[PDB]
C-alpha cells in the first residue's frame, strides 16, 4: 500500500509521455500517527 | 493509433474555441469538426493550459506549501475569504494547535499517510475543514473543503451510512444472474440512489474511441438520452488520461466564477492532482446548453495495463456538492462494477469462441454451406452473405452484376487472400454509390481463382435510434456523429476475421 | 446465559420500551457505573442515535454507532442486532478520544480498502496468485504473525492453500484436516456475520445475566461471544493466542468457499478502521474469486472438448486411441488408465496386471451387471480384493463400451499428492485426515463423469 502519485502529460521529442512529479506495517503506522500524547 | 492521433485534433479544436472567444463570436461546432500536422508549441500550450490552467472551483480553498519551514508559495484568491495570510508565511499559524500538529504529521510521513484527509479547524473562526494533501514537483497542495457544523457522531454516522449503502449495492451486484446490460442497469440504479442526482448514465467507449449511452436512470421530467452516439472528440484525450488517475471528477456549479490561483516559481502550478480544478470554457458552455448545473463522473477501469472502458455520468439541474465519504463510497462501488464487468467480458469472449467452434464444425460436416440452417451467415455478425462459385445470394446482398463488378475490381487492384473493409467508398470501389447504404462494409475470403465468400454489413446508423447544429448540444453531437458514419458500416473485429480465415483454410 | 470475551460489553434491551432485558457482568464497571431505561446511561445525542437505530427497518445499516457514556464521557462503538424478543448492543471501547482523529480513521477505513482493492484489480486465471496477494495485503493491514487461506473441499474438509508468516515460524501450506474440525454450526454461522475475532484465548469469559424471561436468548449473532472448550484448548496447543477468521462467500443462493484465518502468538485487538478495511477487501476478494471459478470451469470445458475431438479423430482412424500422445489419460486427472478391447489389455501409467483386471471385470459382471460405476475406494465398493492393489490403484471409474470392451480410469490414494512435513494439534489433525482417506482416492467430479460419458456415448 502506498499513496497515489500523479503524472503530467508532456509532448517531449516527437511523442506524448507522462512525466511523474516502507518496513512498518499499517497497524504500526496507525499506532504511531493516531496517538494522542500531544494533548496533555 | 487513433487515440494518439486525436491529440492534434484536440489541439486544433481548442485553438478554434479560443479564437472564437477572442473575437467575441460563437463557436461553430459543425464547421469546427468538419474543418478539423501541428507545431510542438501548440500541443505544449494545449497541454499546459489544460493541466496548468490557473483557476479553481469556488467551493473550497487551495494552498501550496513548501515542505521546508511550511511556507506558502501560492493560494487561491478566496483563501482569505473562507479562512475568516500572504505569500511566504507560516501555514501552521492559520489553524489551531492540534490541527497544526496533525498537519505536521501528515507532512512528515513518507510513502503513505494515515492522516490524509485531515479534519482541521481554522484559528479565527473554528470552521471545520477537510484538508486533502498531495505532492507536486515544487511542494504540497492542500485543498480545504469546508465541513458541516454537526456533532462528530453525525459526521461518523454519515460516513457509516454511505459505506453501508455501498456494501449493499455491491452485495446486490454479486447476487445477480449470470448479461452486461443487467449489470449496467443495476449499477445505474444503485449509484443514483446512493448519490441523489437527477440523471445517471453509462457511457461506453468503442473501438473508435467514440462514446455511447447504454444505460440511464432519470426523473420523469427530463428528456431521455439512452441510445445516443457522439463523436470521440467530445471527450479530449487529456481528460481521458486524467481519468485513470482522478477516478472521480466533480463539477459543482457550471455557472460559478472561477477563482485565480495566486503564485520564485518558473512555471504555473500543476492542478491535475486537485479536485478543485475548474473545467475549461467550452465544456462549461456544453453543460450550460444541456441544462446541467452540476456533474459527477466516475471511471470504469478494467484490466485490458488498465483500460478506461467507459464512464458513469451524473447530472443535476442545480448546484450540488456531495461530501467526501460519499465520493469514497462511489469509488468503491465503481471498483466492484469494474471487476464484474471485466470478468463478464472475458466470459462472453469464451462463449463466443465456443459458439463459433460449434458453427464451424456444423459447417464442415455440411453449396450446402448456404442452403441449410447453420449457413455461413451464422459464422460472423453480418447483415448478409454469399458464396460465389454461379452466385448464391443470401440476406442483404448485391445483385449478380454488382458482385461481378466488385470481383472485377478486387482482381484489378488486389489480385491477396482476404479483404476487410467497413466502407467501400473509402476503399475506392467505383460502384459503391450504386449499392446505397445497404452494402457498406464487406469481408471477402478467397477460396480459389474463382470462388469467394462474401459477408456484407450495412451502415451503423441502421441500428442506432434515438428520439431527436452550430450550438454545442447533444442533438448537435448526434448529428455530427451521423455525419461521420455515412457510407461506413461497423468495424470488423479481430475474432470475426480469425473465424473467417479459419473457415477459409478448412475449405481450401 | 452464555459467556462473552472480557474486552467488550453486551446489553440487551426491549425493542419498544428500551428497558434492560439482560447484560454482561462487566458492563457496569466498563461504563463507569435491570429493567431500567437504557438511554439514561449515555449522553443525549447518543440516545437519539440509539433510537434511530432501533426504529430503523434494517438495523444493520446503522451498526457501528459512536456513543458516549454519561458517567465518564468516554467513546464506545456499539453494534446492534435483534435476537427474537428485543435488541442487543455490543459495546467495544474506542481507543481514540479525539473527534478529529475519529473522523479521520472512519474515512480511511474506506481509503485503505480502496487502495488494497486496487492491487486486486491490477492482477491480470490464477487463483494461487490471487490468494497470495490477498494474504500479503491482509498481513500488511493487520500485522498478524500468520495469515492463511483455508479452502473447503467437496467433502467439506479444509486445505491450507496460501500463507504468509514470520521467518521463525513453521509452514502450514499443504496441510489437510478432516471436516469434523469445523462444526457445521460454525459454517452456517459464517453466512451470518462474516467475521469471527478472538482476542485472547487464555481469558476468563464473562457471564451474561438475564432477567422472568423465557428460553435464553441466543448470542450466536454477537461478536463478543466467548470461544468454546474445543477451540480454546486447540489454539493453546497450536501456539496461537489470538485469531481472526473472515468468511469467503461466493455464489452457489450463496455458499462458503473457505476462510482467511490469522494467528498471533499473543493477545491482539485490531482497531475498527483496519477491521472494516479487511471486511471490504474480503467482499472484493469473494467477488473476484467467484468470477475466476466460473472462467476456470469454462476453460476446462474447452480443454476437454478439444481432447475429446482429437480422441474421436483417432478412434475412427480402435486401439490407436491408447497409443498416441493424446490418450484416455487426458480427459481426467487420473494416475493411470486402461482399455480392454477384444480381450487385449492396454494399460497406461499406474494400472493393475491383466489377471487383476480380469478378476475385477468378472466382479463387475457379477454385482453391477449397467453402464459403469465410479468410486473413490474400490475395496469399499464391494470388491473382495483391493489388497493386492495396495495404495497404487484405489479409485476406479469405469465406462462400459461393449460386453467385453471397457475403459478404466485409475486414481491412487489421496496421500500421494499430499506433501506436508511434520492431543488437539495440527499434526494430529493431519494423521487423522490420512486415516480418513486411507486407500481412498479423490472424488470423481461431476464434470469428469460428463466427459467420460461423452466419450462413451459416441462409441
Ligand atoms: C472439537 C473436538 C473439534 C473441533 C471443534 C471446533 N472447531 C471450531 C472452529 C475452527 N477450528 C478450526 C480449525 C483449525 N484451525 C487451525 O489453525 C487449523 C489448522 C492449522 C485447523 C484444523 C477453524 C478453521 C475454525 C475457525 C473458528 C474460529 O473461531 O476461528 C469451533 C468453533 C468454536 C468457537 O468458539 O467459535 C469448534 C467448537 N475442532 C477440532 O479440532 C475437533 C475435531
Ligand atoms: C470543447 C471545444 C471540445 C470539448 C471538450 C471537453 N469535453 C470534456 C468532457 C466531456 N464531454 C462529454 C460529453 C458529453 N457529456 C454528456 O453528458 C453528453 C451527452 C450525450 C456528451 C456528449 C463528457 C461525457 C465529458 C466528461 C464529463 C466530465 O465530468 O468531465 C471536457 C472535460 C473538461 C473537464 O474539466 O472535465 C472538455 C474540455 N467538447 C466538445 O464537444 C468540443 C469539441
Amino acid at each position: 500500500l502506498s499513496d497515489q502519485e500523479y503524472m503530467e502529460l508532456v509532448f517531449e521529442n516527437g511523442q506524448i509521455l507522462a512525466k511523474g512529479q516502507r518496513t512498518k506495517s499499517i497497524m504500526d503506522l496507525y499506532e504511531a500517527e493516531y496517538n494522542e500524547d500531544f494533548m496533555k | 493509433s487513433k487515440a494518439i492521433q486525436q491529440y492534434t485534433v484536440d489541439a486544433r479544436l481548442h485553438a478554434v474555441f479560443e479564437q472564437s472567444g477572442e473575437s467575441g463570436k460563437s463557436f461553430d461546432y459543425s464547421q469546427s469538426l468538419k474543418t478539423t500536422s501541428v507545431p510542438e508549441q501548440q500541443i505544449t500550450a494545449y497541454l499546459s493550459r489544460i493541466q496548468r490552467g490557473g483557476y479553481i472551483q469556488p467551493f473550497g480553498c487551495m494552498i501550496a506549501v513548501d515542505e521546508s519551514s511550511f511556507r506558502i508559495i501560492g493560494y487561491s484568491e478566496n483563501a482569505r475569504e473562507m479562512l475568516g495570510l500572504a505569500m511566504g508565511t507560516d501555514v501552521r499559524s492559520l489553524f489551531t494547535s492540534s490541527s497544526s500538529i496533525l498537519l505536521e504529521r501528515a507532512f512528515v510521513a513518507r510513502e503513505i499517510t494515515l492522516l490524509n484527509p485531515v479534519w482541521i479547524h481554522s484559528k479565527n473562526t473554528g470552521k471545520p475543514f477537510y484538508a486533502i494533501l498531495h505532492r507536486i514537483d515544487v511542494g504540497v497542495v492542500i485543498d480545504l473543503e469546508p465541513a458541516r457544523t454537526e456533532d462528530p457522531a453525525l459526521s461518523i454516522a454519515g460516513a457509516v451510512q454511505s459505506q453501508k449503502l455501498a456494501v449493499r449495492a455491491i452485495s446486490q451486484l454479486q447476487a445477480l444472474p449470470g448479461d452486461i446490460k443487467l449489470l449496467c442497469d443495476t449499477v445505474v440504479e444503485s449509484v443514483r440512489d446512493l448519490t441523489g442526482y437527477d440523471r445517471v448514465m453509462v457511457h461506453k467507449f468503442h473501438e473508435d474511441e467514440h462514446g455511447e449511452v447504454v444505460a440511464e436512470s432519470k426523473r420523469d421530467d427530463l428528456e431521455p438520452y439512452i441510445g445516443l452516439h457522439y463523436p470521440a472528440t467530445d471527450i479530449p484525450q487529456a481528460s481521458r488520461f486524467l481519468f485513470k488517475q482522478n477516478r472521480v471528477r466533480m463539477i459543482v456549479d457550471c455557472n460559478a466564477t472561477p477563482v485565480l490561483v495566486v503564485q520564485r516559481l518558473t512555471q504555473s502550478m500543476c492542478l491535475v492532482g486537485s479536485t478543485l480544478r475548474a473545467p475549461h470554457g467550452c465544456h462549461s458552455q456544453y453543460m450550460a446548453n444541456m441544462g446541467s448545473i452540476a456533474s459527477l463522473a466516475m471511471a470504469v477501469i478494467i484490466n485490458g495495463s488498465m483500460r478506461l472502458w467507459g464512464l458513469v455520468v451524473c447530472h443535476h439541474t442545480s448546484s450540488r456538492c456531495i461530501p467526501f465519504p460519499l465520493r469514497y463510497a462511489c469509488e468503491f462501488l465503481m471498483q466492484a462494477f469494474g471487476l464484474q464487468l471485466n470478468m463478464e467480458l472475458q466470459l462472453a469472449l469464451q462463449m463466443s469462441e465456443k459458439r463459433v467452434l460449434r458453427t464451424q464444425t456444423l459447417l464442415c460436416d455440411m453449396a450446402g454451406i448456404v442452403t441449410q440452417s447453420p449457413s455461413i451467415m451464422d459464422l460472423v455478425k453480418c447483415d448478409g452473405a454469399a458464396f460465389l462459385y454461379k452466385y448464391y445470394p443470401l440476406g442483404v446482398a448485391p445483385s449478380e452484376v454488382q458482385i461481378k463488378d466488385v470481383v472485377e475490381w478486387l482482381l484489378a487492384n488486389h489480385a491477396s487472400t482476404g479483404l476487410s473493409t467497413d466502407s467501400l467508398g473509402d476503399a475506392g470501389y467505383p460502384g459503391a454509390a450504386a449499392l446505397g447504404d445497404a452494402v457498406c462494409g464487406m469481408a471477402v475470403a478467397y477460396i480459389t481463382k474463382r470462388d469467394f465468400l462474401f459477408w456484407f454489413r450495412s451502415h451503423t446508423a441502421k441500428e442506432i435510434k434515438w428520439g431527436g447544429g452550430q450550438r454545442m448540444h447533444p442533438r448537435s453531437s448526434f448529428q455530427a456523429f451521423l455525419e461521420v458514419v455515412k457510407s461506413r458500416s461497423q468495424p470488423w473485429e479481430t475474432a470475426e476475421m480469425d473465424a473467417i480465415h479459419s473457415l477459409q483454410l478448412i475449405l481450401r
